[PDB]
């Protein structure tokens, strides 16, 4: 019930800004959690714009309308994470989607994609599955889309989460599972990436 | 310092029941409401369940009502959480966290480590391994296998350069799926042969493919 962006990415020593957005959010108090890779969230803000003991004095939260927004002057690198705000009413929680914050350590670098077709021994199980594989973009955020002929197909689709390559840039993969006669019945598929608002897209064809 | 310690995780079907508990040291116990919360594998946080600071009253999750119960024994430090009528949905890593004010603000200031628990219906499947023929990118789709680990070799260990391993997906089935992906030289594909070997050590298989140009 509450929007944050997917992600945000700032240079060192700039501020961020991440919002939440909701409408009920007037009437609610909101709270901040900062959740690095592996570890367990931390509440960084506490009713709306409080901020809790231990909190460096460079996150700040502030309200308006049906927005809260947690700014992080002069972000450094330790800050980087996914932020989560939370409200609720008398019963229940509820939390945004979090937002991956990227402190930029490097050049932004563009996805390579590699799709595979079904193979002829899994389409002779009736069986058949297409793999996308995503390897070296930063920021390690993209959002993965897939298309029969210029349909977008939601169902069947299973895509892991990026993770770090050595070479500090991101690889991440994605499934498509469909029927034999679902590959057969249309002129070709895609996976199409998106990364930093450009799409890089591969097609086949049965 | 205040310290929140989970135990209780594992693999478990649908259908079946869990219980997870939670050890609290460093505050007085009894003083504070406590809560549960689960994060799903590679998604975000979601409320579970709540019990006030004396055991007086419990709310619940719109996704979890009527399934799962929390309760507390002061006395003992620990908070339990009962899951019942386990769904595949239900996988996720569960947090036991504590309510900063005693008149419960449903908000969580100190979270535990978390514990993950897996809810699938599968038996133990060796997977299909289905080659994913083609600088020149091939591989290996090693899918539909339960339980974890899978171990994926190149030419009987013979390859390493250039070899990336993804992450394995739990599908909605309940059972596993990854690929292997190699990169190698264009020239290569006449000058050699490519071979990925897998080992699934549950079920006992051991299945080479070999991975030729179509």
């Amino acid at each position: 019930e509450l929007t944050q962006p997917p992600s945000v990415s700032v240079s060192p020593g700039q501020t961020a800004r991440i919002t939440c957005s909701a409408n009920a959010l007037p009437n609610q108090y909101a709270y901040w959690y900062q959740q690095k890779p592996g570890r367990a969230p931390v509440m960084v803000i506490y009713k709306d714009t409080q901020r809790p003991s231990g909190i460096p004095q460079r996150f700040s939260s502030s309200t308006s309308g049906t927005t809260v927004t947690l700014t992080i002057s002069g972000v450094q690198a330790e800050d980087e994470a996914d932020y989560y705000c939370q409200a609720w009413d008398n019963s229940a929680s509820i939390f945004g989607g979090g937002t991956k914050l990227t402190v930029l350590g490097q050049p932004k670098a563009a996805p390579s994609v590699t799709l595979f077709p079904p193979s002829s021994e899994e389409l002779q199980a009736n069986k058949a599955t297409l793999v996308c594989l995503i390897s070296d973009f930063y920021p390690g955020a993209v959002t993965v889309a897939w298309k029969a002929d210029s349909s977008p197909i939601k169902a069947g689709v299973e895509t892991t989460t990026p993770s770090k390559q050595s070479n500090n840039k991101y690889a991440a993969s994605s499934y498509l599972s469909l029927t034999p006669e679902q590959w057969k019945s249309h002129r070709s598929y895609s996976c199409q990436v998106t990364h930093e608002g450009s799409t890089v897209e591969k097609t086949v064809a049965p | 310092a205040v310290k929140l310690v989970q135990a209780g995780g594992g693999v478990v079907q649908p259908g079946r029941s869990l219980r997870l508990s939670c050890i609290a040291s460093g505050f007085t116990f009894s003083n504070y409401g406590m809560h549960w919360v689960r994060q799903a594998p590679g998604k975000g946080l979601e409320w579970v369940a709540v019990i006030w600071y004396n055991g007086s009253r419990t709310y619940y999750g719109d996704s979890v009502k009527g399934r799962f119960t929390i309760s507390r024994d002061n006395s003992k430090r620990t908070l339990y959480m009962q899951m019942n009528s386990l769904r595949t949905e239900d996988t996720a890593v569960y947090y036991c966290a504590r309510d900063p004010d005693i008149l419960t603000a449903f908000s969580f200031d100190y979270w535990g480590q978390g514990v993950l628990v897996t809810v699938s219906s599968a038996s133990t499947k060796g997977p299909s391994v289905f080659p994913l023929a083609p600088t020149a990118a091939l591989g290996c789709l090693v899918k539909d296998y339960f339980p974890e680990p899978v171990t994926v070799s190149w030419n009987s260990g013979a390859l390493t350069s250039g070899v990336h391993t993804f992450p394995a997906v739990l599908q909605s089935s309940g059972l596993y799926s990854l690929s292997s992906v190699v990169t190698v030289p264009s020239s290569s594909l006449g000058t050699q042969t490519y071979i990925c070997n897998v080992n699934h050590k549950p079920s006992n298989t051991k299945v080479d493919k070999k991975v030729e140009p179509k």
